[PDB]
């Protein structure tokens, strides 16, 4: 599969792109919510780029439910796997 | 106009001996039980004679003028609704018994699953009526007030009193207990096909609903009234002697 | 022990008071004024508004030439 | 006409508020007026059909604004119970809520359209045909929204639309899978 | 993956919601035409609820192959591995 780095390499950067927070504060451990700062369009845009790019599809339900990047790699880990 | 008054204010008490012994065959066919079918009776009566005190007093005091299109609606308004009311509430509290909850858990579930719907069926019939006093025609304009406050008036009862007659009688024995415990394997069946196969059945249903628009075209009215009167009446007999 | 919403418990600890008041009401408002039928036959409305040019076309020849003052007629017929 | 016309949008716009406030949706609700008025022109078909064509006495003119006021309203009503029913039955999954509503529902919702069609029809007996014409159009067309428009055409718009059907809610179109349950 | 025992125990409560039938009559050696009497309405509830609660998808002309409880439980195992 990918490990965790690469998953939260590519996540990073694909934040880095929508919202403009640097990769270096993308740590597995930060709430999208409070940490990051992130509302829930800015979180389906990084679904819709996730999915055409990496080929991961992510419905908006689960969006609702992921709350830390360490969540979000976790589900993509359990979808490659 | 004379005449279709006379007629009009002559044919009340037929047409409600009829609908009374209708709903009662149809009480009976539904629920199987005399007493059952006599609780809900005692219910419509209740409803039916508050509406109709109620506008027969304002309209006694002048509050506003009345026309025998007026009252026949009244009646028949209070009537249907007073039913249905009796009908949502003792079906939903025969479902909650059939299902297993106790007399007290069964009114409790009867009162919170259908309290609002019966609240906002009754208040779309009023709100609805009501809007025909913007209409510019008096025989329109004078229906709006008399049958909101009728059909205020029926809620209002079927909302305190029937819940109230519910608890009172279903203590005294098996009284609404359901009579026949059985499903309902029809039901199953169109819930599922309406499920797996919304696409042909939309097609169909829109289908079936267009093919009375085809009746739109030959549409014409007319406005003779001894068309629609019996040849009895003074009216007709002097337009047949001219 | 379940709470009780307030009010389906008022409606069932009272039951009797509340039949009773509806049930005098009811009969107390039949009672005092007469029939609906009466009532309607007494409070009839006018089938044309004062607004519609027939009316006011039919009361004015009325007021001009000083003969009545209505606007509906019947006829008889020998 | 005209009376005709401010009737039918009055009481159009009223319902919808009402539909909306009570089921918090706004879809639902433009779907419950949308049936409702469908199943209007169908009963109007109807009751023509039956008084122009086979009586021979055509309609008269004061019959369709009192039918409509009536039709909309009932109409209106069957179908808000069905879908609050529905919304009560919707954790376990749209389609599964959608059969356990029909189930619970559908015998009282028919008996009581069939009690107040057949209340409605019961006019005709008096001598004023004006009066019979618009009781049996008032329950042709009560008769064929019980049969038709809650039976089929609402569940089926209901699960077309899916999550959409509770718009602006956030509804699960199924739930999350669940284990499979150990004996 | 699951056991036959509780694919065989979902089922058969899925069946008891549907048509009545108790849990204790719902065995593998069972045909739904004739020991159970279900017919294919019956049936293709039983995969609607199936497929909205324990995410398992049956295709109706599945539904037609299937005879037994024993089938259906086989083509469920069949589809989790
Ligand atoms: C769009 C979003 C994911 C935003 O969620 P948020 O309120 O958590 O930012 C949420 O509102 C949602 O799922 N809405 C349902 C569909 C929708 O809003 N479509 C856009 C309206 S045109
Ligand atoms: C519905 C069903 C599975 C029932 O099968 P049965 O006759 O074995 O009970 C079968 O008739 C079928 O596949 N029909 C094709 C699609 C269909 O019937 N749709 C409903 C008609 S509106």
């Amino acid at each position: 599969a990918a490990t965790q780095e690469e998953i939260i390499a590519g996540l990073a950067e694909i934040i880095e792109e929508v919202t403009g927070i640097e990769p270096s504060e993308v740590t597995p451990e930060k709430s999208f919510v409070d940490d990051l700062d992130i509302d829930s369009l800015s979180m389906v845009e990084i679904a819709v780029q996730t999915e055409d790019k990496y080929g991961v599809k992510i419905p908006d339900e689960d969006l609702a439910g992921l709350r830390t990047v360490g969540d979000v790699v976790a589900y993509i880990q359990k979808l490659e796997e | 106009s004379a005449d279709q008054r006379a007629e009009g204010d002559a044919s009340m008490k037929l047409i409600e001996g009829v609908t009374f012994a209708v709903i009662t065959v149809m009480l009976l066919a539904v629920y199987r039980s005399v007493i059952t079918t006599l609780i809900v009776l005692a219910m419509v009566v209740l409803g039916l004679s508050g509406a109709r005190g109620i506008v027969a007093f304002l309209g006694f005091y002048n509050v506003f003028g009345l026309t025998t299109f007026a009252t026949n609606m009244v009646v028949t308004l209070a009537i249907a609704a007073a039913t249905d009311y009796a009908i949502f509430l003792i079906g939903r509290y025969q479902e909650a018994r059939r299902a297993g909850e106790d007399r007290e858990s069964a009114y409790y579930t009867m009162f919170h699953g259908t309290a609002h719907v019966v609240l906002a069926s009754g208040l779309t019939i009023a709100g609805a009526t009501l809007c025909l006093h913007f209409t510019r025609l008096p025989y329109f304009q004078t229906m709006g007030v008399p049958l909101a406050i009728g059909m205020l008036i029926v809620v209002a009862a079927a909302l305190t009193a029937g819940p109230a007659v519910i608890s009172v009688v279903s203590r005294f024995g098996k009284t609404l207990e359901p009579k026949r415990f059985s499903r309902s394997p029809g039901w199953h069946r169109v819930g599922t096909a309406t499920v797996r196969w919304p696409g042909a059945i939309l097609v169909c249903a829109v289908v079936a609903a267009l093919i009375g628009l085809l009746a739109l075209p030959g549409y014409y009215t007319t406005y003779d009234d001894r068309r629609y009167l019996p040849d009895d009446v003074p009216a007709n007999v002097g337009y047949d002697a001219a | 022990a379940p709470p009780r919403p307030r009010l389906p418990w008022f409606l069932r600890t009272f039951a009797v008071p509340i039949i009773l008041a509806w049930v005098a009401v009811v009969a107390i408002l039949n009672t005092v004024v007469p029939t609906l039928d009466e009532v309607g036959e007494m409070r009839a409305v006018s089938m044309a508004p004062n607004d519609a040019p027939s009316t006011l076309a039919i009361k004015r020849v009325g007021q001009v030439f000083e003969e009545y003052d209505t606007s509906s007629s019947v006829m008889i017929v020998l | 006409d005209y009376d005709l016309i401010i009737v039918a949008a009055s009481a159009l716009i009223l319902i919808f508020i009402i539909m909306m406030v009570l089921t918090r949706a706004v879809v639902a609700a433009a779907v419950i007026v949308g049936t409702v008025v469908l199943s209007l022109a169908s009963a109007f078909g109807l009751s023509v059909l039956l008084w122009q064509h086979i009586v021979g006495i055509p309609l008269h003119w004061m019959v369709l604004p009192m039918s409509v006021i009536v039709l909309l309203a009932v109409g209106a009503d069957y179908n808000l119970l069905l879908v609050s029913r529905m919304k009560e039955e919707i954790h376990a999954g749209i389609r599964t809520g959608i059969i356990r509503a029909m189930v619970g529902t559908g015998a009282v919702v028919t008996a009581a359209g069939l009690v107040f069609a057949f209340t409605m029809a019961s006019m005709a007996v008096s001598s004023l045909i004006t009066i019979g014409q618009v009781g049996t159009t008032i329950g042709l067309g009560l008769l064929f929204d019980t049969l038709v428009v809650r039976s089929l055409m609402t569940p089926s718009i209901a699960t077309l639309l899916g999550r959409w059907f509770w718009w602006p809610q956030r509804v699960r179109e199924r739930p999350v899978p669940s284990k499979w349950p150990t004996p």
